[PDB]
């Protein structure tokens, strides 16, 4: 909140218009909000970028047994 | 534009061939293709 | 034929369907010296009577899953029939009166191969022939 | 062939865009395969139809999502 | 059976208390609970510092207040 | 309508007959065992195909097979 | 009626028909019984 | 000409007594390939999935068609 | 109380307040699919007319033509023509293919149409039923501005 | 983990020096193995008894131009 | 006890819905069909290759017909780098106005598809320059697909079915597939390149009424 | 210069020749 | 080859590729006049609808009213009413007058409607058939400007 009273949200009213198509969940939620875990190398969020990619391993690894 | 036109020759021909082979003819075709699948032998 | 009183069962949903009226239907028949309660193969629980019992089942695996239950109630006298819709009651279990676990005489070696299992012929021996490789009249 | 044609595409998408030093420095670890190839190049694809419009990739943005449905239903 | 159930709950409750004494000990010795209680807006909540080996001290990001 | 063949490696332990849920197998007399028995399958039209007789055979590379063939209404277990 | 209405909206948005899909601007599906409980729990203070 | 049935069973190499082609027993392989329609089909798909990789590995490096190098998507 | 289905505890149904009520038994057995003493054409003519009448509904107000008025009622009628041609296609296809030696079992209720002359007569009913109803609800929708007036006294 | 933990210089980078030798044995003069069609004083470049490599000066203009996909930089 | 599938009688008496699906994925396995000998085996392999070659020649005649009719091969051939090819046209009757406009690309007056197959670059190289040589090549492949549907019908008639000794003639098939199928038809393609595709890449137009007079070389035929 | 209006109708009747001959083959292979 | 008609060389027909093919026998014996297992109303309802649909054709584009648009489709419908009233008049007149002791011969194919209760049911089919088809092709022709738009995407 600023010094007038209006609120600028984190994604900005994005759920009302774009969460009704599941291309909007792909583009506006999974692609657009993972710019903090993709570009999290060389920084202090570096372990979250490794657990993100170590997570995708164990899912695809699960499909050997399933 | 706001309409499906055709600059090519015989542009009336997709106007009838696209409803024909996709939603007018297949339910006849799926009827004929069902009458020999479930046809009895004697 | 068949006769007996049905057990006290309050109706179910896993019972007979339109197959039992049109194709075939099975009937197990036992007698009980007690008013005991057993588990139905069609889901639930029923109280068998003290006389001749009679229960209509839909397929033969339901009768012998029930027949394997009565043998734990020390009831080993059950007869399983198979009722075609024209009324023809054949009698199928136990066929000779004796249970198929213990041996009786006069019974035949039916579907028996006189070889080891590992010396069945190759499927290229029986190519473009009517027989399969496990029929194989040589040995 | 999702490793052959992922490497044909990214080696050539770095030559055609001139950025040959993008593949040559970030294909040696699996984050750059995920950040610079999959996440980066799907920007112009999933925007085949935004809430504000629709371009000529609106059928490739739909087939891309028809193919996630056919994969998941498998 | 029920004596095995009752005695295994006690060994489970003695496992929660190990973990609950690890959350209060990490807030005691390895945290900025002093700096966070003074300013709960600018200082970020942090426990669980990381050892200086294998170059993983890049995960020790700045939490406000040194 | 499956095909339950029985080979001469049998030992007459009657374990396949007790494991059959549909009474396909039965014990007939024989000469090549100490029990003097061998299994036979006269009610192979009642073969439900479930291969539970095959898990009970203790002879190595078992003496009974179920060859899953042309399945019918009583060889598929349909109560409807 | 929950997922294939996300595939109806996904096809109308790609077709360039944003007035035909289940939006707040197109075919509105309002939570009538859940917008009413938000009205009750602020009129009972 | 050559008889393929003779090339399988030939056990004489200028007076020597080799077991066949490359001193390896290839006898009975003529009537194994010729009667099997799956031996002939597997050899024809292995030799067509090499010519289909070789199509792909060569047509991007040595393009045979006019201005197909400057059409990046085809 | 819930007793077994018509006194048979071995049958796979229950004699429940929904299927064996006095009310819901006298409502289901008086619907035209089950009403006693009807020719199969009059069964299908009443089943069809109740279906052509409502099936033009969901396309003239939320269809692709809802923004106009004269073209909205065409796209709702054209829908119910195609729903009821392809459904009355599927029951001529049903009776050709299920009556070949197994007339729904020669050996029974909830399906009292077991003859193939009782089904070819039914298919003629549902066709002329579901397109009299599709036109009656089309003539009551393209003439809605003239029917709002006679149901409000605006025609004096 | 090395790029994630800051030290991108601690990556194990094996230079593929056996397939960089193939390009340098066909005409790619970028690496500098300087042998066998990268060395113009060789037996394979000149073909000393006949000198009938009429294909060769047109080929080396293709492999050493950096605008085609013929034997890309490895 | 149904008629379908007619090739296997152990599946026609299936009482379930497994009969439909297992008759799809067994219908081409001719070696397991009921009542088939080895001579009747090969004569249905042979006559279904004919019905498969006709699918290839009718598919290649749908590439040519749809860029002669709906493509821009006359427009693309004048600036083949700065214009996109056209596969065919769109007739999806549920487009909105935002998808008629978005798909009206590459200088078309209708919605179209940009061809990513590369057949425009193939026909520019081998010497096709107008939309009529594409059309009469599409009408020829229709008729070429008709002589392969007729040949497949021919070799099931009992006076024309080959015997098992002809199918197992492996040395005579290798002679004609190397010399005739791979040798002559690669000799013939060097005939098209020398006569048509090389002179049409140099400006002069060589067609069917032109190729018998103008030789492809000034030192020609000698 | 695209093809004429008649050349489309000429192609539709020429392709009835492999449309009918495809029926002679599909039934001589005994569906 | 052309063999005699069903093995009888004395009968006056030939077993020719047109009447005794596999194809043209399975097409003619599956037309609604010859399809097995149809009530005679459903025979006539399908025969009629295929005829009312096309008979409005040759009068709305080359008739006397072709210069207008709204009056063209009336003169094409009015034609197919009069063609199909006077044809379904002529087959009630046919069955009254040919079923009096000679039911197309009591003693046979190509005319399987030999009962007079199988012909009075047929006449009810061709009437309601050839005027459902005459209206469906009338409602698709007076609404043609609204059907050119929905088959070209002009309605968004
Ligand atoms: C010269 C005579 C001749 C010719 C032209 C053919 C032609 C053909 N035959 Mg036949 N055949 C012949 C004689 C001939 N045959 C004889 C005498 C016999 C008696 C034994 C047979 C027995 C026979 C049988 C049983 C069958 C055929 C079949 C075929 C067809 C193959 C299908 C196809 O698309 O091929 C391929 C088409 C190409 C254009 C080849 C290009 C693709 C290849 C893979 C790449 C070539 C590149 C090369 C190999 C690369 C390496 C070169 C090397 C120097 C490095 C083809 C049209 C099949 C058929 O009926 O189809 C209808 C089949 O079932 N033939
Ligand atoms: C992420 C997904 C994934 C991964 C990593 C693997 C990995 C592997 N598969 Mg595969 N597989 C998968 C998905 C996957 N699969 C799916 C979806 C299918 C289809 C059903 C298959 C079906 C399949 C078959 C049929 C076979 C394999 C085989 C193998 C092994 C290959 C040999 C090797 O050493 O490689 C690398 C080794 C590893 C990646 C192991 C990881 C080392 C761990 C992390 C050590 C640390 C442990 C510690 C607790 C942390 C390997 C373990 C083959 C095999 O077993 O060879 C004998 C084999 O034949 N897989
Ligand atoms: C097999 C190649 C092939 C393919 C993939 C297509 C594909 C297409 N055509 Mg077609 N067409 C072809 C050959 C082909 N065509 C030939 C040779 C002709 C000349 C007669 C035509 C004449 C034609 C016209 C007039 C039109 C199309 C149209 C179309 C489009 C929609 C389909 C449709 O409604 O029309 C129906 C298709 C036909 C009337 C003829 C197709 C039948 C061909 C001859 C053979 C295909 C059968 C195939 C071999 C079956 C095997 C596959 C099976 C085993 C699964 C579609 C992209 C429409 C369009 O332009 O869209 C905008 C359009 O109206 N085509
Ligand atoms: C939930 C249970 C739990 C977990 C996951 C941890 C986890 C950890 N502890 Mg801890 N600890 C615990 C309970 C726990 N502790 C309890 C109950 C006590 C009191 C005895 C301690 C007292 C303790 C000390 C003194 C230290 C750790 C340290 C550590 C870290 C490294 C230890 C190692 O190398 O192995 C690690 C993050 C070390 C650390 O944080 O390094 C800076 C360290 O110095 N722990
Ligand atoms: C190279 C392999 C490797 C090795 C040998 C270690 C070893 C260690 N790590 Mg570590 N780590 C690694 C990779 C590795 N890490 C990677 C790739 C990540 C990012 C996901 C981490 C993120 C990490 C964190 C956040 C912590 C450790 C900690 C530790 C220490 C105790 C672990 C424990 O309690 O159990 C231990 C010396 C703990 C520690 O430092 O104790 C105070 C701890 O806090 N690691
Ligand atoms: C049968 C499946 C089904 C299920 C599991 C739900 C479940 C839910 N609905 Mg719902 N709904 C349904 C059918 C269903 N609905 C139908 C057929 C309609 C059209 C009449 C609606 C119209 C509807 C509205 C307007 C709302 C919900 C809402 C909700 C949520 C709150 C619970 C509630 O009581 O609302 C009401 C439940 C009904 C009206 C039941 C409908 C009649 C059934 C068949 C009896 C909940 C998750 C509310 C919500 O939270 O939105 C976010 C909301 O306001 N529904
Ligand atoms: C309800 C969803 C839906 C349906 C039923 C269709 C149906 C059709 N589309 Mg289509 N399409 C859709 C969504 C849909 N589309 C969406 C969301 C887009 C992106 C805007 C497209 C873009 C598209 C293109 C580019 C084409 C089609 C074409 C076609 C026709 C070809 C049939 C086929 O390929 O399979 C068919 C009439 C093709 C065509 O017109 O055939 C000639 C054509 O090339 N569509
Ligand atoms: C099988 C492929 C093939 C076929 C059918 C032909 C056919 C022909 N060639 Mg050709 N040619 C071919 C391959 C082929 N050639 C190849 C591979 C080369 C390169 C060496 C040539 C180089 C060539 C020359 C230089 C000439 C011909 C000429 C001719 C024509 C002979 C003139 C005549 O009236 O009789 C004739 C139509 C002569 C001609 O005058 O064309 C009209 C002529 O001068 N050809
Ligand atoms: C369950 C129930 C319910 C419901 C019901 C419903 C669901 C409804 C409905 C309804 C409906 C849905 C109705 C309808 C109808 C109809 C009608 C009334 C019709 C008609 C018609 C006509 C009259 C036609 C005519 C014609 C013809 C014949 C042809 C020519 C043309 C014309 C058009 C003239 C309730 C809860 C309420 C209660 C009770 C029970
Ligand atoms: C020989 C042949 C041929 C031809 C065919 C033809 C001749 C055609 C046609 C056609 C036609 C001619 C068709 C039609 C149709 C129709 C329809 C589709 C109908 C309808 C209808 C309806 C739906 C109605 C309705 C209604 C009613 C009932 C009443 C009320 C009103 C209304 C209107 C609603 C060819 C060569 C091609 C091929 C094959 C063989
Ligand atoms: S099959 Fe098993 S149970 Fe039967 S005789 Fe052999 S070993 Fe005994
Ligand atoms: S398949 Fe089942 S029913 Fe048949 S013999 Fe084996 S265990 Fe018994
Ligand atoms: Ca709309
Ligand atoms: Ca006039």
């Amino acid at each position: 909140v600023g010094a007038d009273g209006v609120v600028t949200h984190i994604t900005g009213g994005n759920f009302a218009t774009s969460s009704i198509t599941n291309n909007g969940w792909l583009r506006d939620f999974l692609w657009a909000q993972s710019t903090q875990v993709i570009t999290s190398y060389n920084t202090s969020l570096s372990a979250y970028g490794l657990m993100f990619l170590g997570g995708h391993f164990i899912f695809g690894f699960s499909l050997m047994f399933l | 534009m706001t309409q499906l036109t055709g600059d090519y020759a015989a542009s009336w021909l997709p106007w009838i061939m696209i409803p024909l082979v996709f939603y007018i003819l297949p339910f006849p075709v799926f009827a004929i293709l069902f009458l020999w699948i479930q046809k009895e032998a004697s | 034929t068949l006769s007996g009183q049905t057990p006290i069962f309050g109706g179910s949903t896993g019972g007979l369907l339109k197959k039992a009226e049109v194709e075939e239907k099975y009937a197990i028949t036992w007698t009980s010296p007690k008013e005991q309660v057993f588990e139905m193969p069609t889901g639930g629980a029923a109280i068998m009577r003290q006389g001749q019992n009679l229960l209509y089942l839909a397929r033969k695996e339901q009768c012998i899953a029930l027949g394997g239950q009565l043998r734990k109630f020390k009831i080993t006298d059950y007869k399983i029939y198979r009722i075609y819709p024209n009324g023809e009651t054949v009698y199928i279990h136990p066929a000779d009166g004796v249970f198929p676990e213990k041996v009786n005489q006069g019974r035949e070696k039916v579907r028996y191969n006189d070889r080891r299992i590992g010396q069945n012929p190759s499927p290229s021996k029986v190519k473009f022939s009517g027989i399969a490789t496990y029929d194989a009249p040589n040995s | 062939l999702g490793w052959v044609t992922f490497y044909w595409h990214w080696k050539h998408l770095s030559i055609w865009q001139g950025n040959v030093a993008q593949f040559n420095e970030s294909s040696t670890y699996l984050m750059g395969w995920f950040r610079d190839y999959l996440w980066a190049n799907s920007a112009q694809l999933i925007n085949g139809y935004n809430p504000y419009g629709t371009n000529n990739l609106a059928v490739w943005a739909w087939m891309f999502l028809f193919g996630h449905l056919a994969w998941a239903v498998s | 059976i029920s004596r095995k159930i009752f005695a295994a709950h006690f060994g489970h409750l003695a496992v929660v208390f190990i973990w609950l004494s690890g959350m209060y000990f990490h807030g005691a010795r390895f945290s900025n609970f002093e700096a966070w209680m003074a300013n709960p807006t600018g200082i970020k909540p942090s426990a669980q510092v990381v050892w200086p080996i294998f170059g993983q001290e890049i995960l020790n990001g700045d939490m406000g207040g040194g | 309508s499956h095909t339950v063949k029985i080979y001469d490696t049998c030992i007459g332990c009657t374990q396949c007959v007790r494991a059959c849920p549909t009474d396909v197998l039965e014990m007939v007399p024989w000469d090549g065992c100490r029990a003097g028995q061998i299994a036979s399958s006269p009610r192979t039209e009642d073969c439900v195909g479930c291969k539970r007789c095959e898990t009970a055979c203790p002879t190595d590379f078992l003496s009974i097979r179920v060859y899953l063939g042309a399945e019918t209404t009583r060889s598929m277990g349909l109560a409807y | 009626h929950s997922f294939a209405m996300y595939c109806h909206n996904d096809t109308m948005r790609a077709f360039g028909r944003p007035q035909d899909m289940f939006s707040d601007t197109g075919i509105q599906l309002q939570p009538v019984f859940a917008q009413w409980l938000q009205h009750i729990h602020t009129m009972t203070i | 000409g050559h008889s393929i049935k003779e090339m399988m069973d030939s056990k004489t190499f200028f007076g020597r007594k080799v077991e066949g082609p490359f001193n390896l027993p290839h006898q009975g392989l003529y009537e194994t390939v010729n009667n099997s329609l799956h031996f002939q089909l597997s050899l024809a798909l292995a030799c067509l999935g090499v010519a289909s990789s070789l199509t792909a590995q060569h047509m991007y490096s040595m393009p045979p068609y006019a201005f197909i190098a400057k059409d990046f998507t085809t | 109380i819930i007793k077994p289905f018509k006194g048979d505890p071995c049958l796979g149904n229950l004699s429940t307040p929904i299927n064996d009520s006095p009310l819901a038994k006298a409502f289901i057995n008086n619907l035209p699919a089950y009403r006693k003493g009807l020719t199969p054409f009059m069964r299908g003519l009443e089943i069809g007319m109740a279906h052509g009448y409502f099936l033009v509904g969901p396309e003239v107000v939320i269809g692709p033509l809802r923004e106009s008025a004269h073209g909205a009622n065409l796209s709702g009628l054209i829908t119910a023509i195609y729903i009821a041609v392809s459904a009355c296609l599927g029951i001529s296809i049903f009776a050709i293919t299920t009556f070949q030696g197994n007339p729904k079992g020669s050996y029974d209720s909830l399906r009292p149409l077991r003859t193939r002359e009782e089904w070819s007569q039914l298919n003629g009913g549902i066709f002329l039923g579901a397109m009299g109803g599709a036109i009656f609800a089309y003539l009551l929708l393209e003439n809605f501005d003239a029917l709002d007036a006679i149901l409000r006294g605006a025609v004096n | 983990v090395e790029v994630a933990f800051g030290a991108a210089d601690k990556q194990i980078l094996i230079e593929p020096v056996f397939a960089q030798f193939i390009q340098s044995a066909n005409g790619k003069i970028l690496y500098g193995f300087h042998t066998l069609l990268s060395n113009p004083d060789s037996i394979a470049f000149t073909a000393w008894p006949n000198h009938a490599n009429v294909w060769l000066p047109g080929w080396l203009d293709a492999i050493n131009n950096g605008t085609n996909s013929l034997f890309l930089t490895i | 006890a149904t008629k379908f599938p007619k090739f296997s009688q152990d599946l026609a008496n299936d009482p379930t819905t497994r009969r439909i699906f297992y008759a799809i994925a067994t219908a081409h396995d001719f070696e397991s069909h009921d009542g088939m000998t080895e001579e009747n085996l090969y004569q249905r392999i042979f006559a279904s290759h004919f019905g498969h070659l006709a699918i290839i020649f009718l598919w290649a005649s749908g590439i040519l017909f749809h860029v002669a009719w709906q493509g821009n091969f006359e427009v693309w051939i004048k600036d083949p780098v700065h214009v996109r090819p056209i596969a065919h046209a769109i007739w999806d009757a549920q487009f909105g106005p935002g998808a008629i406009k978005a798909f009206t690309q590459a200088g078309a007056r209708n919605p179209v598809d940009i061809c990513y197959s590369g057949v425009y670059h193939w026909w520019y190289t081998i010497g096709l320059r107008t939309n009529t040589e594409l059309y009469v090549g599409a009408l020829f492949l229709i008729l070429l697909a008709a002589v392969f549907l007729f040949a497949g019908w021919l070799h099931l008639q009992p006076r024309y079915r080959p015997n098992l000794g002809w199918f197992k003639n492996s040395e005579a098939r290798l002679n004609h597939h190397l010399a005739g199928l791979f040798g002559v038809s690669s000799l013939a393609w060097a005939g098209h390149l020398v006569h048509v595709a090389i002179p049409e890449s140099r400006g002069q137009h060589v067609g069917w009424d032109n190729f018998l007079s103008t030789p492809p070389h000034p030192a020609g035929l000698w | 210069m695209s093809i004429s209006d008649t050349q489309v109708y000429i192609a539709l009747v020429v392709a009835l020749v492999p449309g009918f001959l495809a029926w002679r083959l599909a039934t001589e292979l005994y569906k």
